[PDB]
C-alpha cells in the first residue's frame, strides 16, 4: 500500500525539479527513488520491526563447523516435515554456544532464521529482570503465544550469566528471588509446543558455572564451542564490507592474521572500518 | 481586507513546500501528469499554538482566490451526536460550489485521540464519518482539505494513510531572522522613533512566537500611552525594554530546535579535535557518497571525558555551524530524573521529531550510568534504574540512516566503564578533553572581558602561569569575584587592577589533583589500547 | 517488591425526555389517515 | 441606586490602573489611529471573595456614561444549552449599536472551569460558543468586556491568549487607611455614638475584607437591639415609637462583634509583607552590611549592575550551626528591601494533594510578573532532601515531583521581574548536589554562633509581648547555654511562666523565676558541629561546585 505511494512520491519531485514540452521530466530517475527512499515512511517502522533481514552466509569468514551443525536442527523440520514423522521422533529444539565475546556467536544467528525466512526475536539476559517482585515470569511466557501464531519464528536468548549462574550458590534475599525466576524458563523449555517449529538459540560466556538442568537433552544438548575463527579463515571475513580496491591486497592481511593467535574475530574486521581514518580521509580533497 | 504572502514570515523552508504542495493541483490538473493525476490532498500541519497556522493557510487561499471554509474540533465535537454527523456533511458539500476551494479542519487531536483509554461506539462514530466521505470526494473535485493539530502522535494512526493523510508539515519556532521578520510585519504601521532596536530583543526571545510578538508590540505601545497624557506621540526603545521585563514566556517545556551561529573561535585552543570532527560528519551531510563508495556507515555516538563542566555545552553548540544544521540540547541527569515511561517514550518522541527536523544534532551528557545502572532488580526505583540500560542498546542503533540524526555524548570518568559497548563502529569517537592552554583560556577570557570595559593597564597572563588546577571554566569566577568591588564604589558615593589580588588565589578552584593524574592514565594508552582500555 | 492498588467510581445518567416541537405538531394535524373501503368523503357546491 | 467613585475604597491605586485601561478606548479612539496597534478588549479581575468586584464594575460604567449590561454567572447555567447561547448572542448585538458600551460578565469560573480534570460534554459547550463569538466579532465598535473570578488559573487556559483576555488585574486586600474608608460608606445611615473612634477600628481588624467589615457593623448594631431588648419587648407592634432615637452603636459593641466573628479570607498567608527588623534580633551585625551589598544594590541601580556583564545575585544561603537563629531569621529577611514575600516550607505548602503541589509555586511566579516585586525563601533544606532524594555514586540525581517546576522558571525570569530566592539550611553536609549549580547559590552568607555573650539583647526583644517585672535578672541567663538560640529560649521563658496556673484559687513574675531557671542549662548545639563549618566559611570558594 506504501509502494502505491512511492511512485507518486518521486513523480512530484520530478515536476518540482523543473518547476513533451513539460512531459519529458515525467520520466523518473533512479536517484529520485532514492530521494523517495530518503524521506520514506516505512510501514514496518510504524510498529516494532519483526521483518527478516537480508543477511547471508557469504558475509562472514570461517565458523564452518558450526554452520554444518546448524543446518540440521532448525532447517530439516521445516524443509522436510515428513522425515521425522516417519520415525515418530521430533528433532532437538535448542542449540547452545559458549566462548569469547569476539567471535560472531550472537551475530550469525540471524542468518540461521532468515535463510528459510523465519522471524528473529533477540532477548538479552540482563535486559528484563525482577524489578518489583515476580515481574519477570509474566514477561517470559508473554512471547510464547505469538512465537507460534506467526510461525516460523525463533527466539534468541542471550547472556544467561544473570540467571543460569544461581542454583545453589547464592543464598541471600536476591538468591531467594533467583530461585523464583530460573524455574520459569526451565519449565518452559519442555512445556513449549515443539511441533510449531519454535527454537531457542543460546550464546553465553563463562561456560563453567552453567546450571546443570539446562545442559540436559531436550533443552540445550548441542555442545558447540565457539572460539575465535581460524587464522587461515580470516581473509574471507573482509569480502562483505569492501570489494573495490585498485591494488588488490590479501597477502598482507593474512600476514598479520598468521602473526599471533590472540587477535580477535572482530578486531581484524576493524582494520577496514578505520578506512575513513586511513584512506578515505586523504582522497576526498578534490 | 485580506492578507497575502508578505503578511507572514519566519517559516520559509516548509512554506516553500506548502506554496507548491497545494498550488500544483489547484492551478492546473492538466499540466501535472495528463495521464494519471495523483493529488495527495489531506495535508497535516502541526506545531505549537500561536505559530500562525490559520494565517499561513489563508495566505495561499487569498493569493489564488480560494474559498477558505473553516471548522474546528471542539466547536463540532460538543454538539449533538447526530448533529455533528449532518454538519460534517454540510461542511463538505461546499466542495462543488466553490471549487477550487480550501477546507480548513483544526483540532483533530480532540477528534481522534489515542485509542488506549476509550472503547466506544460514539467515540469512533465521529472519526468513521470522515472515513466514509474521504472516498466520497475521490471524483477529483479539485479540493484540498487542511488538517491542523499540535503533534502527529496525538492523531489516530488509521487516519494517517496513503490516500487520506500522507503530507506532513512541521511548524516550529522561527530563527533569529525569523522573529526579526515578524517584528517588521507587526510594526508596518507602528510609528516608532529612530532609537528603537531590531536585533537585540529579537535574538533574546528564545521560547517566544509571533503571537507573543503581537503581545509584545501592543504592551510596549500601551506603556508609552500611560506616560504622555498624565500629535504628541513617540515610541522609544525603553518601552520595549519595559516589555522585555513584562514578557510572557509560553514555550518553555520544549527542547530548542533553532540553529545557532557561534563560531569555533569563541573557544580557545583544541584545534586538533575540531578538524577531526570536521572530517567525519560535515562531509556526508552535503554528499553521503563517500561512505557508500567504500561501504561504510556514519557515526552513531561520540564521547567526551576529563574535567567535568569545563565548557562542553558551548562545544556542543558550535558543532551545528560547520554542518549547517540544527541542534538539540538534552540535559545530563534527565536519564535518572525521568520516571518509568518518561525515560523511554520522551527520549524517542524527540527522535522522530528530529527526523522531521533533519538535519540536526542531539546532545547528551553524564554517560557514566551504563556501568552502574545495568542490573536493575530493586523494588524502589522505577525508570531510573533498569529502564535506561534496556533501551540505549536499541535506540542508538534504531536509526534509519537516511536523515542523519547525530548524538553528542559526554561523560566524566571513563575508567569504570565497561569496554563491551565502547568498541568503535557505534561508540567510535571517544575523546579526552584536556586542560586548556594558557593562550586558550585567555582567548575565552578576552570574550569574557568583551562585555565589560577595562583599562589597558591590566594583564591576564600573570595568573595563567600558576594554573595547576585551573581550567577555563574554573576561571569564570574571576569576573564575579574581582568585579564585585567595582559596583560598590560607584553607587555608594551618590575595572582597575586593585581587585586582581582578591581573585588571585581565592577566586575559584574546582579541578583537583587526585583525578588530574588519572586523566592521563587512559590518554597515554589511546594509541596502543585504543580498542578496549 | 510492592504493589499499587486504586479503585474507581462512576455516575450513571440523568434524563429529561423533552421532545415534540410545535412546528412538527402543526404539520402533524393537517394530513390524512386512510378510510376502510367505501367511506368517501365528499365535495359539495352551492351559493350561485 | 447608582454608584460612583466615592462608594468604593481601599483599591484607589488599583482602580486607577483599571481607569486608564478602559477609558482610553471608550472616550478617545484617536490614539489608536496615531499609534496603529489594537487596544485591549478583555480585562480580568480576580482575588479573594468579598472585595466588591461587582461593585467596581457598576461604578466604572455609570460614571463613564456608556451603555451598561450585566451578565451574571449562575443565571446562564440555570437554563439549558439551547436558550443560554441565544441569550449570550442577544447581549452582544444590542451593545454594538449602542457604542460605546461595556459588556460586564461575572463569575467566569462557573462557566469556564479547568477542563482537563473533568473531560466532559458541557465543559466545552458554552465556552466554545463564547470563543467563536468573542474572537469572531470585528466591527470597530470599541466595546470592552470585563471578567471576574476568584482565581486566575482556575479558568480554562485558552482564554488567556492575545486578543481575548490579556491584561490581568489583581484585587488585593485594603490597607489600614483603605479599610477605614469602607466602614465610612456603610455608616452613613448608622447613628453611631460619639465615643466610637474612626481610626481605632481600622487597626483592630487586620485581615478583614470589605464584606467582613460590613457584616461586623451589622452584628454590632444587632447587639444594640438585644441590649435594648428588655427596654421594649416585641409584643407591641411598634407602639412606643419614641425611644428608638436613642439607639447608638457604641464602641464596645464592636469589641463584642470582633470577639464572635472570625477572619474568612485569611485561609492563606500574607499577600503584602512582613515587618520584623534586623534590630529585633540581637547582634549579627557582621552580615547586616554584607547582605546590603547583594540584594539591595541591583534593585536600586539596575543599569550599573548589569552593563558590566555580571549575573544578578539571585540566591543566597544561610548555613552554620543547626538551629541557631536561622529559623528565627525566617521572617526578618523581607523588611530590608521591603518587597512582597511568601515563605515556603516542606510540610506547609508542597505536601498537599496531587495537582496542587505545583500551583503554590505558580502563585509566586504570578507575583514575579503581575504583582512584582517578590521574595522567595525556603527554610530547613535538610528536611526537603527526603522529598527531593539523594544522589548516590557517580551517576545520580534528584528525581522529585516539585523540582522540575522550580529550577526551570527560576532562571528564565530576568532581573526586571525582581526574583530573589533565599536559602537557609542547618547543615551544609545534608544538601542535595543536583539542585546546587554554579549560577544559583554563588553568594556565601555564613551565619556564625549567635553571640552567646550578647544573647541578653536577643531575649530583651523577646519578652516585650507581656508586662514583666522592672527588676529583671539578666546576669547569666543565656551566656551559660551556648547552644540555646532565640527559638529554644522560649522554653526558658516557658519555665518562668507556666507556674501562673498553679498556686491559685498575688505575685505573677518574681526574680526567682529567672534565678532558679539555670538548673536546666544544657547545650543542644555543641561546639563540635560549629568548628567544622567555621573553617568552611573561608574555604567554600574552593568547594562552590558540586558540594
Ligand atoms: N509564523 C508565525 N507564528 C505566529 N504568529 C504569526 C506568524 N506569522 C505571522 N503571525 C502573526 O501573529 C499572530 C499569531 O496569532 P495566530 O492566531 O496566527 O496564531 P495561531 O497559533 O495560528 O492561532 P490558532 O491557534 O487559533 O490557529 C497572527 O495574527 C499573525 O498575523
Ligand atoms: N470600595 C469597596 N471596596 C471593597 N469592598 C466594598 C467597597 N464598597 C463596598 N464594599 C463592600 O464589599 C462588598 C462587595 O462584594 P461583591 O458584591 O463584589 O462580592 P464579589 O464576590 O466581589 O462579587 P462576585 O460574586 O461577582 O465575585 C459589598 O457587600 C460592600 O458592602
Ligand atoms: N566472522 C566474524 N569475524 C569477525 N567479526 C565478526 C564475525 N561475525 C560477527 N562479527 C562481529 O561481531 C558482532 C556480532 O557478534 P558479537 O557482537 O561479537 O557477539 P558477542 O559479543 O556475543 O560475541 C558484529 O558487530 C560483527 O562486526
Amino acid at each position: 500500500a506504501d509502494i502505491a505511494s512511492l511512485c507518486s512520491e518521486a513523480a512530484m519531485q520530478q515536476i518540482r525539479e523543473k518547476m513533451a514540452e513539460v512531459l519529458d521530466s515525467l520520466g523518473v530517475t533512479m536517484d529520485n527513488f532514492r530521494f523517495a527512499l530518503g524521506n520514506s515512511n516505512p510501514s514496518a517502522l510504524r510498529e516494532t520491526v519483526v521483518e527478516s533481514v537480508n543477511v547471508t552466509w557469504d558475509d562472514v569468514g570461517g565458523l564452518d563447523e558450526i554452520k554444518e551443525e546448524l543446518k540440521e536442527t532448525v532447517e530439516y523440520p521445516v524443509l522436510h516435515p515428513d522425515q521425522y514423522t516417519k520415525f515418530g521422533l521430533s528433532p532437538s529444539k535448542g542449540v547452545l554456544f559458549y566462548g569469547p565475546p569476539g567471535t560472531g556467536k550472537t551475530l550469525l544467528a540471524k542468518a540461521v532464521a532468515t535463510e528459510v525466512s523465519a522471524n528473529f526475536i533477540s532477548v538479552k539476559g540482563p535486559e528484563l529482570l525482577s524489578m518489583w517482585y515476580g515481574e519477570s515470569e509474566s514477561n517470559i511466557r508473554d512471547i510464547f503465544d505469538k512465537a507460534r501464531a506467526a510461525a516460523p519464528t525463533v527466539v534468541f536468548l542471550d547472556q544467561l550469566d544473570s540467571i543460569a549462574k544461581a542454583r545453589g550458590g547464592s543464598l541471600g534475599d536476591a538468591g531467594g528471588a533467583s530461585d523464583r525466576v530460573v524455574n520459569q524458563l526451565l519449565t518452559e523449555m519442555d512445556g513449549m509446543n515443539a511441533k510449531k517449529n519454535v527454537f531457542v538459540i543460546g550464546a553465553t560466556n563463562r561456560p563453567d558455572q552453567i546450571d546443570p538442568a539446562i545442559l540436559r537433552p531436550g533443552r540445550l544438548d548441542q555442545l558447540i564451542y565457539v572460539p575465535l575463527p581460524d587464522e587461515n579463515a580470516r581473509l574471507s571475513i573482509l569480502n562483505a564490507q569492501l570489494r573495490k580496491t585498485p591494488l588488490e591486497p590479501g597477502l598482507e592481511l593474512t600476514a598479520i592474521a598468521k602473526a599471533t593467535q590472540g587477535f580477535s574475530g572482530a578486531d581484524l574486521l576493524y582494520i577496514v572500518q578505520r578506512a575513513a581514518k586511513y584512506a578515505i580521509k586523504d582522497s576526498i580533497e578534490a | 481586507n485580506e492578507v497575502g504572502y508578505d503578511d507572514i514570515g519566519g517559516c520559509r523552508k516548509q512554506m516553500a513546500q506548502i506554496r507548491e504542495m497545494v498550488e500544483l493541483p489547484l492551478r492546473h490538473p492538466q499540466l501535472f501528469k495528463a495521464i494519471g493525476i495523483k493529488p495527495p490532498r489531506g495535508v497535516l500541519m502541526y506545531g505549537p499554538p500561536g505559530t500562525g497556522k490559520t494565517l499561513m493557510a489563508r495566505a495561499v487561499a487569498n493569493e489564488t482566490g480560494a474559498f477558505f471554509f473553516l471548522i474546528n474540533g471542539p466547536e463540532v465535537m460538543s454538539k449533538m451526536a447526530g448533529e455533528s454527523e449532518s454538519n460534517l456533511r454540510k461542511a463538505f458539500e461546499e466542495a462543488e460550489k466553490n471549487a477550487p476551494a480550501i477546507i480548513f479542519i483544526d483540532e483533530i487531536d480532540s477528534i481522534a485521540p489515542k485509542r488506549d483509554k476509550t472503547n466506544g461506539e460514539v467515540e469512533r462514530r465521529v472519526v468513521s464519518q470522515l472515513l466514509t466521505l474521504m472516498d466520497g470526494m475521490k471524483a477529483r473535485s479539485n479540493v484540498v482539505v487542511i488538517a491542523a493539530t499540535n503533534r502527529p502522535n496525538s492523531i489516530d494512526p488509521a487516519l494517517r494513510r496513503f490516500g487520506r493523510f500522507d503530507r506532513e508539515v512541521d511548524i516550529g519556532i522561527p530563527d533569529a531572522t525569523g522573529r526579526l521578520e515578524v517584528l517588521r510585519i507587526h510594526t508596518k504601521n507602528m510609528k516608532l522613533a529612530d532609537d528603537v532596536d531590531l536585533e537585540a530583543l529579537a535574538a533574546e526571545t528564545h521560547g517566544y512566537v509571533g503571537a507573543d510578538i503581537a503581545s509584545l508590540c501592543s504592551e510596549a505601545a500601551m506603556q508609552q500611552i500611560r506616560e504622555k497624557m498624565d500629535d504628541s506621540l513617540g515610541v522609544t526603545m525603553d518601552n520595549f525594554r519595559f516589555a522585555l521585563g513584562n514578557s510572557n514566556p509560553s514555550a518553555l517545556r520544549e527542547t530548542v530546535v533553532e540553529s545557532v551561529n557561534v563560531t569555533w573561535d569563541d573557544v580557545g585552543g583544541l584545534d586538533e579535535i575540531k578538524e577531526e570532527l570536521k572530517e567525519t560528519v560535515e562531509y556526508p551531510v552535503l554528499h553521503p557518497d563517500q561512505y557508500t563508495k567504500f561501504g561504510l556507515s556514519p557515526s552513531k555516538g561520540v564521547l567526551f571525558y576529563g574535567p567535568p563542566g569545563t565548557g562542553k555545552t558551548l562545544l556542543a553548540k558550535a558543532v551545528a555551524t560547520e554542518v549547517s544544521a540544527n541542534f538539540i540540547s538534552v540535559k545530563g541527569p534527565e536519564l535518572l530524573s525521568m520516571w518509568y515511561g518518561e525515560s523511554e517514550s520522551n527520549i524517542r518522541d524527540i527522535f522522530d521529531k528530529a527526523r522531521a527536523a533533519a538535519p540536526t544534532v542531539v546532545f547528551l551528557d553524564q554517560l557514566d550510568s551504563i556501568a552502574k545502572a545495568r542490573g536493575g532488580s530493586l523494588g524502589d526505583a522505577g525508570g531510573a534504574s533498569d529502564r535506561v540500560v534496556n533501551q540505549l542498546l536499541t535506540e542508538m542503533d534504531g536509526m534509519n540512516a537516511k536523515k542523519n540524526v547525530f548524538v553528542i555524548g559526554a561523560t566524566n570518568r571513563p575508567d569504570q566503564i565497561d569496554p563491551a559497548i565502547l568498541r568503535p563502529g557505534r561508540l567510535d569517537q571517544l575523546i579526552y578533553v584536556p586542560l586548556p592552554d594558557e593562550n586558550a583560556r585567555l582567548s575565552i577570557l578576552n570574550a569574557q572581558l568583551r562585555k565589560t570595559p577595562l583599562e589597558p593597564g591590566l594583564e591576564l597572563t600573570a595568573i595563567a602561569k600558576a594554573t595547576q588546577g585551573f581550567s577555563g571554566a574554573d576561571l569564570l569566577y574571576i569576573v564575579q569575584r574581582a568585579a564585585k568591588y567595582a559596583i560598590k564604589d560607584s553607587i555608594e558615593a551618590h575595572i582597575t587592577k586593585e581587585h586582581f589580588a582578591e581573585a588571585m588565589k581565592t577566586a575559584k578552584r574546582s579541578v583537583s589533583d587526585a583525578e588530574l593524574r588519572r586523566y592521563e592514565a587512559y590518554s597515554q594508552q589511546m594509541k596502543a589500547s585504543r580498542g578496549q582500555f | 517488591q510492592i504493589f499499587v492498588k486504586t479503585l474507581t467510581g462512576k455516575t450513571i445518567t440523568l434524563e429529561v425526555e423533552s421532545s415534540d416541537t410545535i412546528d412538527n405538531v402543526k404539520s402533524k394535524i393537517q394530513d390524512k389517515e386512510g378510510i376502510p373501503p367505501d367511506q368517501q368523503r365528499l365535495i359539495f357546491a352551492g351559493k350561485q
